[PDB]
RNA sequence: AGCAGCUUUACAGAUCAAUGGCGGAGGAGGUCAACAUCAAGAACUGUGGGCCUUUUAUUGCCUAUAGAACUUAUAACGAACAUGGUUCUUGCCUUUUACCAGAAC
């Protein structure tokens, strides 16, 4: 997500003496910094998010892609489970 | 008159760089070149 | 850059040729995308590439080292600039 | 001609250069736990008779049903021993 | 993602992305729910050249396309807190070993699978045997065994669906 | 693929039918042309308006 | 290098009828001229055979064979680079010329 252009601004940075490739045959995926569930994270609507707000930005920002949420209505355990039981789990701490 | 006025500021500056501003820099040949392209096109019009 | 309407530093500027989607809320900001980036990848940067002519990729990087400079230095040397061949 | 998206599509017409500046100045367990405890203890008794199960395969030397015969023998042990824990610790 | 400039043109880019994921190989080309195409692609080369066959010889249709995504994968840091049930069968999930992704990536009958478990990866041994599948780097496992065997297929084909669309 | 037309302004047009473009004018008529008729077997087109006389014009040099 | 074979444009000796082989009966230039040809299914002609067209004159295709100068793949005679016309859309505008600057032909 953050390779668009960089081997265009290598090759520039360097006056031509100076190239890349880019390739994905080790497979490495890994997490994206900060919390996917963090409702609350800060997300500029023009520049780059914190990194602290990767996760939720990228969570929300596929959801309203795909038209699943119409907003800051993000993923909870709520969806699936009883709403009674939801509203249990949140005054435990484990999910508000 | 442009184009030039144009070569002449790309010519100056390689020209001058350690010798400052006035007289002396002869290189005609690009804009001798403009102005035969200039009448290239002319000729086919004044002759007209 | 003359068919797309930008114009990267130091190139020439000319009359435009041509006068739910990708809306903010919808799109994930990680790079701007420089214009540079659209006449590098012009089919994958821009949305309505007509009149783009794709460009040539790249050349392997130059390794010409230089010379004529120290009279009786030779043709065939190891010039300071070069890696040791250490093995 | 536009850079980076901002300047005039052209400076002609605009009566102006044209020329673009950047702008200096912008900047109680819940009972689910409970629950998993409780199948994680019954998993354990599970997990020795199936290495037991392991074992009696693996060395080749008892038929299915005596193999299975032993491992319902301990696992009813393991069950009682494990059932009687319970009964204790609730007490 | 893209989509075509004029939706009246809409099969004509049908037609044109079939021949794309014919001719592109390791091009995966797919329909989203939303009605939005999908692209996925090994670099910005190779989506720079897929777009202009699409655009030049096999579309002939003006296009509109997004600025460049990832594909992201959904995974648990870890172990689930409770064993809460659903209606309309309650499941549990751990993060996975580090060595078994790794070996999985990679690609590398029961009683030798559960030895290659309990020796490399120290698993017990009713994980060792209960393994129902391994889908897409992820493991399905089981734990009266007759009770649960009626359904395994379909139990596994949950599971399957689950894994290629996350919550 | 040609289409003549001929208009009170005094002109006399050659469109070609390709891409819906003028590219060819016949310059002659002293006022409003009102007729134009093609050759069945000749390059050649007839005009004829208010001035009294018909011209017969070369389509491809354009000569009366 | 010496020895051996093949070959023969040369020199010497021998031979010198015929036949065969080999070679031959202007060169370099010109700010000279004429004529032809130079942007296309990557896209060339001729000889030979077949089919079609043609109707006494030759065209097109398939097949066999011989030759294909110059020009061209980050495409083009020109490693260079002017102008005009028509149409459209613009600019400055006060009408035309003369002009702004993008497109198409
Ligand atoms: O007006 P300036 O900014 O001072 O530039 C001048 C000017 O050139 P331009 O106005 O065209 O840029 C002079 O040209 P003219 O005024 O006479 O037309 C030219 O002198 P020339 O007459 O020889 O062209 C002179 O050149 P020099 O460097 O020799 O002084 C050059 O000065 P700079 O470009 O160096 O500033």
């Amino acid at each position: 997500i953050e390779s668009a252009g960089f081997e265009t601004d290598l090759r520039l940075s360097t006056n031509g003496l100076g190239m890349c490739q880019l390739y994905f045959w080790h497979k490495i995926w890994r997490k994206v910094p900060g919390d996917v569930l963090d409702k609350d994270a800060f997300i500029p609507k023009l520049k780059p998010a914190p990194i602290n707000s990767l996760s939720r930005d990228f969570v929300m920002k596929t959801r309203r892609r795909k038209g699943i949420s119409t907003s800051n209505d993000g993923p909870t355990l709520e969806k699936y489970i009883s709403a009674e039981l939801y509203a249990q789990l949140r005054e435990n701490g484990l999910v508000p | 008159i442009r184009a030039c006025k144009d070569l002449k500021h790309i010519i100056y500056y390689k020209f001058n760089k350690n010798l400052g501003k006035g007289p002396g820099c002869g290189f005609w040949q690009p804009a001798w070149r403009v102005w035969l392209n200039f009448l290239r096109g002319t000729i086919p019009l004044l002759e007209r | 850059g003359k068919a797309l309407n930008n114009a990267i530093p130091g190139g020439p500027k000319f009359e435009p040729l041509y006068p739910e989607f990708n809306s903010i809320d919808r799109v994930i900001f990680r790079v701007p995308i420089r214009s540079e980036y659209k006449v590098a990848f012009p089919h994958l940067y821009n949305s309505r590439p007509r009149s783009v002519r794709i460009p040539w990729y790249n050349n392997p990087v130059s390794c010409i080292i230089q010379n004529d400079e120290e009279y009786d230095t030779p043709a065939l040397f190891f010039d300071p600039s070069l890696n040791p061949i250490p093995h | 001609m536009s850079y980076n998206g901002i300047g005039l599509k052209s400076a002609k017409g605009s009566s102006t250069s044209g020329h673009v500046q950047r702008s200096l100045a912008s900047n109680r367990p819940l009972a689910v736990q409970k629950q998993i405890e409780t199948h994680m203890e019954k998993r354990e008794i599970e997990v020795q008779v199936s290495e037991l199960r392991d074992r009696l395969e693996e060395e080749e030397t008892l038929s299915e049903e005596q193999i299975d015969k032993k491992c319902e023998a301990l696992r009813a042990k393991l069950t009682n021993e494990w059932q009687e824990q319970q009964r204790m610790s609730s007490l | 993602v893209l989509q075509p400039l004029l939706p009246r043109e809409l099969p004509k880019l049908l037609d044109a992305l079939n021949k794309i994921s014919k001719y592109y190989p390791g091009v995966i080309i797919k329909v989203e729910e939303s009605g939005e195409h999908v692209i996925l692609g090994n670099g910005e080369l190779y989506m720079d050249c897929l777009l202009y066959d699409l655009r030049a010889s096999y579309a002939k249709i003006e296009i509109k396309i997004s600025d460049p995504l990832t594909v992201f994968s959904e995974s648990c840091s870890n172990e689930s807190f409770a064993s809460i049930p659903v209606s309309n069968i309650s499941v549990a999930a751990e993060p996975m070993d580090s060595k078994m992704i790794q070996d999985l990536s990679r690609n590398t009958n029961p009683r030798k699978l559960s030895k290659i478990l309990r020796t490399e990866y120290g698993w017990d041994s009713l994980a060792s045997r209960n393994v129902w599948s391994f889908y897409n780097g992820n493991v399905l496992i089981n734990d009266s065994p007759e009770l649960l065997s009626k359904y395994k297929e379909q139990i596994i084909q949950g599971f399957y669906w689950a894994v290629k669309e996350g919550p | 693929p040609y289409l003549f037309s001929v208009s009170e302004d005094k002109t006399v047009k050659c469109w070609d039918l390709e891409k819906n473009q003028i590219i060819r004018d016949y310059y002659g008529h002293l006022s409003g042309v009102r007729t134009v008729s093609i050759h069945p077997t000749l390059d050649l087109i007839a005009t004829a308006g208010r001035d009294s006389v018909i011209k017969l014009w070369d389509m491809r040099t354009r000569i009366p």
